[PDB]
């Protein structure tokens, strides 16, 4: 049987284990991590990270193994994250406290000709003045996931990741913004698009909105998602490059905006098409129809 | 000067800051306009999220720049 360990809950952790689960389920962030920590042998973040994913990415060596992953936690409560041991969290904000230190740990080192981490990408940002015409230059700032609307729900009308990926590169009216050319205020027209793909791509669905009366709301809309994606179409440059990606792990958000629970579906580790369903400490066979009925929150894909 | 931030709804709306500003200080300015308090704010540049207590200088932050805003769904 190729099922991986699971993670025990010491305290609400579920928003680690989960995201374990799924970046150990990126090959080519793993074989990163070896690149990057290798130098040591020649604390830190990486090394603790690795130890874990390292043994999450393969099959279990005993028969219903179950790891701890506090040790990550400790560290993190000691040097990047103040937090409690036992309150929940957002799986999200953690990855981007991971994504932060590694790209803080990788600044300090002394490897520079070391790429960055594959999560890593850079979008840009058009604007040109409604009034005068007047393009301003191209604005390109970094990012590590893609945080995603989610728009309006209709009955009978699907709600694609498609049409979540248009949305955020969509064209926009910006209204009261000064212009260099008026001199000025006035109203911008801006887009954003994507100039550097990362070989890693987590895509974040907000399931959290602003209500009307002033209170967040819990997005439990289905997003439709393949196991294919192509980014072809949200390139800022007419590349010719394709843009091909494949689905690696879908962490899966039950419950309210207070309360809830974080799960994992993740593919099986070769020693390939065989899907796994993570509740921390238990890990099932799910067919690839569960994953793609699954209510989507974080989404890793990794280039092909 | 002049920075942007692309809202829960993918809107993308404008505000009038100084780089000596805390972002403590720029959560107030989007709660003025969108109601979220700043404790439930999480924004995010450049692939960080924001600590309050650091001023947009610490962040590099400069004119016509871009900050994401998404709401903490703890589990
Ligand atoms: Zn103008």
């Amino acid at each position: 049987k190729g099922l991986v360990p699971g993670l025990v809950n010491l305290g609400n952790t579920c928003f680690m284990n989960s995201l374990l689960q799924g970046l150990s389920a990126c090959p080519a962030f793993i074989r990163w991590l070896e690149e990057f920590t290798s130098q040591y042998s020649r604390q830190y973040l990486s090394l603790t990270l690795l130890h874990l994913l390292k043994a999450l990415s393969c099959q279990e060596v005993t028969d219903d193994e179950v790891l701890d992953a506090s040790c990550l936690l400790d560290v993190l409560r000691m040097y990047r994250w103040q937090i409690s041991s036992f309150e929940e969290q957002d799986a999200h904000e953690l990855f981007h406290v991971i994504t932060s230190s590694l790209e803080d740990e990788r600044d300090g080192s002394g490897s520079h000709w070391k790429s960055q981490h594959p999560f890593h990408g850079r979008l840009t940002s058009n604007m040109v003045c409604k009034h005068c015409e007047h393009q301003s230059p191209v604005r390109f700032d970094t990012f590590d996931s893609l945080s995603l609307s989610i728009p309006a729900a209709t009955w009978g009308h699907p709600l694609t990741l498609d049409h979540c990926l248009h949305h955020f590169i969509s064209s926009e009216s910006v209204r009261d913004v000064v212009c260099d050319n008026c001199t000025k205020r006035t109203t911008f027209v801006k887009q954003l698009k994507l100039g550097k793909l990362p070989q890693c791509l987590c895509i974040h669905l907000q399931r959290l909105s602003w209500s009307s009366h002033g209170t967040p709301l819990k997005r439990h809309e289905h997003v439709q998602f393949n196991e294919d994606l192509s980014m072809d179409e949200y390139k800022y440059h007419s590349n010719a490059s394709t843009y091909l990606f494949r689905l690696m792990a879908v962490v899966v958000h039950h419950g309210d905006m207070h309360s809830g629970h974080f799960v994992t579906y993740r593919r099986s580790p070769p020693s390939s098409n065989q899907w796994l369903w993570v509740s921390d400490d238990t890990v099932r066979k799910a067919s690839l129809q569960e994953v793609l009925s699954s209510s989507a929150y974080l989404l890793f894909y990794e280039r092909v | 000067m002049q920075i942007f931030v692309k809202t829960l709804t993918g809107k993308t709306i404008t505000l009038e800051v100084e780089p000596s500003d805390t972002i403590e200080n720029v959560k107030a300015k989007i709660q003025d306009k969108e109601g979220i308090p700043p404790d439930q704010q999480r924004l995010i540049f450049a692939g960080k999220q924001l600590e309050d207590g650091r001023t947009l200088s610490d962040y590099n932050i400069q004119k016509e720049s871009t900050l994401h805003l998404v709401l903490r769904l703890r589990g």
